[PDB]
């Protein structure tokens, strides 16, 4: 009895995760350093259970991801540096295949920049184009490319994307469901 | 007073059941929760009774599909290895094991419902059967003592012949007695008919929910796309399910060539080029295939037809009809890939083409085969007019042919992934030519022939589920067996594709595929029932001219005959032609607004 | 015993005994008969 | 070279094309078309010989399309009329004349097409008969002299008996010689089964276009409409059709009322009533309806019942059916309309649920009509059985209801329009309460309920042509007293309406109701071919035993017998229900993809 | 022969009029001045003969609309106060029934707008309805009626609607092609 | 001449002559039986 039946309501309520499911994930969770994870974890334990950013980047569902430290910050909470239980839960109930496609788009969209300021301009897009493409492409190609990204998804002329010109440009793609998905 | 409560109740309702498809952090969430709790305490002393008892029905409810859901994950097999598979191949290489999980989900169900109402109860039946009942069903359920000694040969149990042929399996093995017994009255007739019609009305529904749930909930939003390369290409071009390093490395490059490729195609955009070798390449190989299409019906024909021997003349030639056709079924597509070496162009459509090739291959030789075996039949059954059984013969052939199915699927996996990596891991370094870097390689995994494969052996059993009730249990066991076999030879012996494409990009475009292979399946099952007569010597339904005359029998005997003469007369040619002519002007007038609906939406989207 | 007519179950009882052993032993080990691209092209380049 | 050459050919031609579809002026239009010869001139000596032959061919068309064009235009009938009613009523009462002269052009056609192939070679042969054709063909064409005396007696020619019993106008006329005579070798009742479906396709396929014109070459923009009330209320607000002065202050009263309401309505937004008188006065008016349509029903059945005589038993009773159904045609809408009054709300819901009432009403007694007549000829045949003549007599009762129809129109207009109209003018003075100010009033024009009179005597002539050549030829002549008794009317006695709503605002309702309407007639036409048998005494069918002989019997005269077993097969119940649910499947696949493209568009307009 | 094979010939590849509807139309317009309309006008002639707005205004078709002036003036040429037999066969040609949606779109946008800046104004809404109601609205009524009309009609928030935004908008209404029609 | 015979055939000749000098007087004039809304005011008024 590591939850409480209310804890494991209110995880049912919040996420897309039976008993199982949380089970197997709090041992997942465990098993990433069982020396910092209590086992009895009944009452506000879980909010205050944390792992390093490093910690939980090694497991092998993010450790081949060039997004993996961004998913991680993306997902985590107030404090910097330190994923909480809540979050490993959050995080792995947005990827499953039970989300629906906005609550995707939106955290897609929330991963895929780095400033934070709700945009994605210039920098954010060359960024994440020479992460995934491991700066295999001259510089002149990766403008190209920004170049077309922005003239083609955007419609009030700001060189930057919002969430609403993302969504509904990448919303048609029948690939975002089939890839935007952690299986755990 | 009550319209506030109704919208506090509506407001708080709505808020609780978005709770979780919301982007919210986890103790918003709980705080939003536990406000939302204390308000609906709250307002509890605010409405009757009535608004209580409602509230309390709906808790009910949804506590119980809670319970039910929770129970039903405990009950999903496969996902440590469908989980495996997607973290070493990716996302496409696992649409097979799901499609083929789901499958296996079907045939279960379809082996419950055939088993619950046909199997079981005339299995119970025979248990408890006394004098009477023995002596009317002797003919049918036991072997005689003539060809009992000869019940296994390692050919006649190879041809399901012997014990099999006596066994709840067929269809010649069932009773023509109107009542099981007393004190149940089961109808065994009408049981059969109609377990055999809800099972293809159970396939049908749950193919169209499947459809409906992976499009019209999930990719309502996908209709009516365009351009949005780059977009596509970029925001969508990391599987996040792949935990491999070489699975990776292989991402990236395919994901810089896909980049590449793009931007070499939008810079030029000039396409001036006309070469007659390739014109004549080209044609040629499309008349190859022709050919070899042709050349398949007459092997089909002429495997069918040497088997024209009924009593025990020779084995070893009467069991050519299932190797030919497997052979073909698992031959023919490795020569077509050869083929489309010779049309070279844009890999995707060079996949569909060899798609559309594979698709008429199998339906061709689908359509020659029940068209040979019925003509086989009928010829039979002249000739020799007990009766015989022609049901229990076509329920022998299709078990046959799924048998030999499965064993050249075993066969080829063995030969083409473990024998064939063995001999480029050992065998490279000395030989003529560099078989590793070269066409040989190791192997990749066909996503769209494997799922082929499961649909042709479904619409086979859909096929050959009338005359052989205990197919689907059969094929429950071949399927499980295709699952282990087939996840060891990717595991073992494949490797990640370095570009892999699909035909569609679609959800439910090998749903649909089934689909039209469940309509294909059932045209023939729907003239046998409509058109040909029972035999008398054998099964439930000896007794009738017609395989629909137990259910008209006991609708006349509920129904006047003048109403009855009324309502026959609808089924006239010439008022059922009117309704396929209301048929296609409804369908012509939905094509004709989608077409305006597409209209409309380009024009918006090239002026604004 | 008889030849047409027991041979072919102790063949059949054989093979089913050999694969159930092959299956059991294969479902404990994890053979990976491939080599990735790096050792490739090291064999290549030596 | 050859590429610029096409790339200014097909420039010029696009230019060339546009240029009156351009908002472009007169002496630009000019300067383009002179600057395009010249360009065209210029680059004549460009291209080789086969370009110029196919220039030249494209002229011609275009030059013979244009002079065919400027011919047609001078047999265009009743345009000052049209636009006379335009100008003094409005565009939306001329819509109804409009329809009407098409639907004069599609009988004139159907006219022509029944009266080239049957009835003209009929009548040819006739007229050089031997006597052998004499000798065959006396007993059908030639009136016995015991009738002959008694061949005018104002009921004999009413009831269409006689001289006109044995003229072309029936079915029975028409000799079963296969060919008509030497040197021709025509097939009369080959033609003449031609010739009744050619009718029924001919009219699908004008419908179709009328449709596919007025909605896909002028209206694909239309669908997915939304809001834009203050904008569709005031930028299309005002006709240009009218010229007249009165006409012109209704305009403007009726967009101030639309203004004025529409913002009231958007104002309070407020919908809080509910008053138990009001539901039952509503819940009484819909329960009266029903029972009107029952009694309907009741007297058509019983004014058919009542005419079991064939003999000459008495004639001022066998009329009944003409002018019962007719009555009710011509006086249950006005009822209607006043239970309308009872059932008070939005009068655009109020005409719509009006139209549907009486197209209920029309369709039942359609329905209930044919099941009567075709029972009582059962019966009649069966009790007399040289043998009668049903198909005369079906035609007959079609003709006879056509003519009362006419009858009753007219007493209508007159009773209605002019006479209600003298009396308004010189009786308001002093009546009892001012009835020009009331209720009474002069008269506003009904084009829904005209259209649907249209629609249903073009059913009517639809079901009773087969049995009837020269029905449409006849209803040319009721079709063009009609258009000019209603101009005369409509200028005459009816007064502008305050403000004209509409059912539907759509092109394409009425010709979607008549489509339904052709699918209706063609049911019973269908049936009657498919199961009925001809008479042994009479029409041209009174050698086979079925009417669809004629065909089948040339079809298997050119086609083996084996090939044809095998295609009789193709029409078996059980392979006819799997493509009636292919139909069903391919109709929600369009459906369900209407759907998502309705709501993505929707989600559009919301979120942009 | 009033007017030659060639004169009949442009006529008919510029307009929707065969050789009868040309001859009625130059019938009508003979009748609306015999003396200021020639009998043989061959040549140049048409361009040349011109008709003050009054007395095309006094004609049946063009009596009773609201906007009879600014249908002369936009169908007019560069002569200001006068209409020749070209722009007459123009103007007949345009409001036909066999005239395209776009055509006749265009030229009810240019009818609508007064000051002729290619935009519909609050003033010139204003006057169109102030034209076609005939001051039988308040001035609270006819303010709230153009607030709708610009507020629902606008999608670059410029208080004025443009060409596009009017075709988009109206091009939708079942009623305009019926409306907007003189028979003739 | 005839009573049930012949009587017919005279009135409706006499009908259809009648009808056919209705129409053609009908078809030259142009009758307007409704009054326009301002002489009904008028007529209200006084
Ligand atoms: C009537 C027809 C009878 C045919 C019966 C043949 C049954 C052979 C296949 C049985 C089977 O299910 O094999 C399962 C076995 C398990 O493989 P798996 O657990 O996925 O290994 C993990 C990867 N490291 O996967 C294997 O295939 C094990 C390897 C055995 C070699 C192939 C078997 C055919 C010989
Ligand atoms: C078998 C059935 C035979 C019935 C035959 C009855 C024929 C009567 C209608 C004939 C007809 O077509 O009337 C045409 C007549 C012309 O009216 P119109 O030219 O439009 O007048 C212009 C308006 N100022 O319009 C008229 O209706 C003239 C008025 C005559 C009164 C009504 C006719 C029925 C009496
Ligand atoms: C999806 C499942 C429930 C479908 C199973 C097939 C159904 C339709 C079949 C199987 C068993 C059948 C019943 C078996 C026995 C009897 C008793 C007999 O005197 C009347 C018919 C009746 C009542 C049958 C009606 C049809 C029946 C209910
Ligand atoms: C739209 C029009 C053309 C349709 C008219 C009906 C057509 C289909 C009918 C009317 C006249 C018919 C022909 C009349 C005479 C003959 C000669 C006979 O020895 C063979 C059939 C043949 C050749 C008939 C074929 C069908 C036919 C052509
Ligand atoms: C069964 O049938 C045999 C046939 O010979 C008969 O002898 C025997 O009496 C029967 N017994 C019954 C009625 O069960
Ligand atoms: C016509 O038929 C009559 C029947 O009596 C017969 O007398 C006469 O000879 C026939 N004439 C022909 C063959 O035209
Ligand atoms: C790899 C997971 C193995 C556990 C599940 C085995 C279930 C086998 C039978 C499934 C169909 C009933
Ligand atoms: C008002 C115009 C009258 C001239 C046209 C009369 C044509 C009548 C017959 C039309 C159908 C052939
Ligand atoms: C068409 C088929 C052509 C090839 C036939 C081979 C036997
Ligand atoms: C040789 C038969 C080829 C059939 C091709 C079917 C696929 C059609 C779309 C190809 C692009
Ligand atoms: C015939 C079955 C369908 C074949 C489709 C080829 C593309
Ligand atoms: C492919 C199936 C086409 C119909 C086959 C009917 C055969 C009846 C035996
Ligand atoms: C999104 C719906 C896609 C439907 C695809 C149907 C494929 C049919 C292929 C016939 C072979
Ligand atoms: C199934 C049981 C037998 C499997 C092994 C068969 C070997 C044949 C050689
Ligand atoms: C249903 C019809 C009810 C009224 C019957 C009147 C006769
Ligand atoms: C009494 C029968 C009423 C039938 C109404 C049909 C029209 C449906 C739409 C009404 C709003
Ligand atoms: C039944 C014919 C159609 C009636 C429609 C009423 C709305
Ligand atoms: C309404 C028409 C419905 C079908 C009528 C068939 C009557 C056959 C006589
Ligand atoms: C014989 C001519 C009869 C004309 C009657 C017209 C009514 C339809
Ligand atoms: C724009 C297409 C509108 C089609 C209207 C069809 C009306 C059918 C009415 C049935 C009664
Ligand atoms: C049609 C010819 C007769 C018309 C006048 C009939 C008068 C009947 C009284
Ligand atoms: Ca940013
Ligand atoms: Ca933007
Ligand atoms: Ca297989
Ligand atoms: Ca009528
Ligand atoms: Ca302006
Ligand atoms: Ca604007």
């Amino acid at each position: 009895g590591v939850f409480t039946r209310e804890q494991l309501d209110e995880y049912q309520d919040c996420t897309f995760f039976t008993r199982k499911d949380i089970i197997r994930l709090y041992k997942r969770f465990y098993a990433l350093n069982p020396h910092k994870v209590p086992t009895n974890m009944q009452g506000n334990r879980p909010a205050i259970t944390t792992l390093t950013f490093e910690e939980v980047e090694k497991m092998p569902e993010l450790k081949e991801n060039p997004f993996k430290r961004r998913i991680c910050e993306v997902f985590s909470e107030d404090g910097r540096g330190n994923l909480s239980f809540d979050d490993f839960l959050d995080m792995f109930s947005v990827f499953s295949e039970m989300a629906p496609l906005q609550l995707k788009l939106k955290y897609a969209f929330r991963i895929y920049d780095y400033d934070g300021d709700e945009l994605l301009g210039h920098d954010d897009l060359s960024k994440m184009i020479r992460s995934l493409t491991r700066d295999e492409l001259s510089d002149v190609e990766v403008e190209f490319i920004i170049e077309r990204i922005i003239e083609e998804a955007d419609l009030d002329g700001d060189s930057s994307i919002n969430f609403a010109e993302f969504e509904h440009v990448v919303s048609r793609s029948p690939d975002f469901i089939r890839t935007f998905h952690i299986r755990i | 007073t009550r319209q506030a409560l109704l919208e506090r109740i509506r407001q708080k309702k709505e808020v609780i059941g978005k709770l979780r498809c919301q982007a919210w952090s986890m103790t918003r969430k709980r705080r939003t929760l536990k406000l939302a709790q204390k308000y609906l305490e709250q307002h509890e002393s605010k409405v009757s009774r009535s608004h209580l008892y409602m509230e309390e029905m709906r808790k009910r409810a949804r506590l119980m599909k809670r319970s039910f859901s929770n129970f039903k994950t405990y009950l999903i097999p496969w996902e440590s290895k469908i989980k495996r598979i997607e973290s070493h191949f990716g996302s496409v290489v696992s649409s097979y094991f799901t499609f083929l999980r789901w499958i296996v989900f079907v045939n279960i169900m379809i082996t419950l419902i055939a088993l619950v109402f046909v199997v079981l109860p005339e299995t119970l039946a025979d248990s408890v059967a006394n004098e009477g009942r023995f002596n009317r069903t002797k003919t049918r359920k036991q072997i005689p003592a003539n060809e009992r000694v000869h019940a296994d040969e390692l050919a006649v149990v190879w041809h399901y012949d012997g014990y099999l042929r006596y066994s709840p399996l067929f269809y010649g093995y069932y009773s023509d007695d109107p009542f099981l017994g007393n004190k149940i009255k089961y109808a065994l007739p009408l049981a059969y008919f109609m377990v055999t019609l809800t099972i293809f009305a159970y396939s049908f529904f749950a193919i169209l929910r499947k459809m409906a749930a992976n499009a019209r909930m999930s990719k309502l939003s996908g209709s009516k796309a365009e351009q949005y390369i780059f977009n596509w290409k970029l925001f969508t071009g990391w599987d996040y399910t792949i935990g491999n390093s070489e699975t990776a490395s292989n991402t990236v490059m395919a994901v810089v060539i896909k980049l590449r490729e793009s931007i070499a195609d939008i810079k030029k955009d000039a396409h001036g080029k006309f070469r007659l070798l390739q014109f004549s390449l080209r044609v040629f190989a499309n008349i190859i295939i022709c050919a070899m299409l042709g050349f398949s019906i007459y092997c089909i024909i002429f495997a069918v037809q040497k088997s024209q021997v009924q009593d025990d003349g020779n084995l070893f030639t009467k069991n050519q009809v299932p190797s030919v056709v497997s052979t073909i079924t698992h031959v023919f597509p490795m020569i077509f890939d050869l083929i489309g070496k010779m049309e070279n162009y844009h890999p995707r459509t060079a996949l569909r083409a060899h798609l559309g090739r594979v698709l008429i291959l199998y339906t061709v030789n689908y359509i020659t085969l029940i068209f040979a075996l019925f003509e086989k039949m009928t010829a039979l059954r002249d000739r020799v007019n007990n009766d015989i059984c022609w049901e229990t013969i076509i329920g022998q052939e299709i078990v046959k042919l799924v048998t030999m199915d499965l064993i050249f699927t075993i066969l080829s996996i063995l030969v083409i992934d473990l024998f064939r990596g063995l001999w480029i891991k050992y065998c490279s370094s000395w030989w003529c030519w560099d078989i590793e870097t070269t066409f040989p390689e190791y192997g990749e995994f066909k996503v769209a022939e494997n799922v082929l494969h499961i649909i042709n052996n479904q619409g086979m059993i859909w096929l050959g589920l009338f005359f052989a009730p205990l197919l689907p249990a059969i094929n429950n066991i071949k399927l499980i067996i295709l699952m282990y076999i087939r996840g060891w030879a990717v595991m073992t012996c494949n490797v990640p594709a370095r570009e892999i494409f699909r035909a569609s990009r679609s959800s439910n475009f090998y749903l649909g595929i089934l689909l039209i292979w469940l309509l294909l399946c059932t045209l023939p099952v729907g003239f046998v029932i409509a058109s040909m007569s029972p035999s008398r010597s054998c099964g439930p339904f000896a007794r009738y001219q017609h395989f629909y005359t137990v259910v008209t029998r006991e609708i006349e005997k509920r129904v006047d005959q003048t109403v009855l003469s009324y309502i026959r007369h609808i089924a006239s040619p010439g008022v059922v032609i009117p309704i396929i002519l209301f048929l296609i002007l409804i369908i012509y007038f939905l094509f004709s607004l989608v077409r305006g609906l597409r209209e409309a939406n380009t024009d918006l989207q090239a002026q604004l | 015993v008889a030849p047409g007519l027991r041979l072919w179950m102790l063949i059949a009882l054989v093979g089913g005994v050999l694969l159930i052993m092959i299956v059991i032993v294969c479902c404990f080990m994890r053979i990976r008969i491939p080599r990735t691209k790096r050792q490739i092209d090291l064999i290549a380049a030596k």
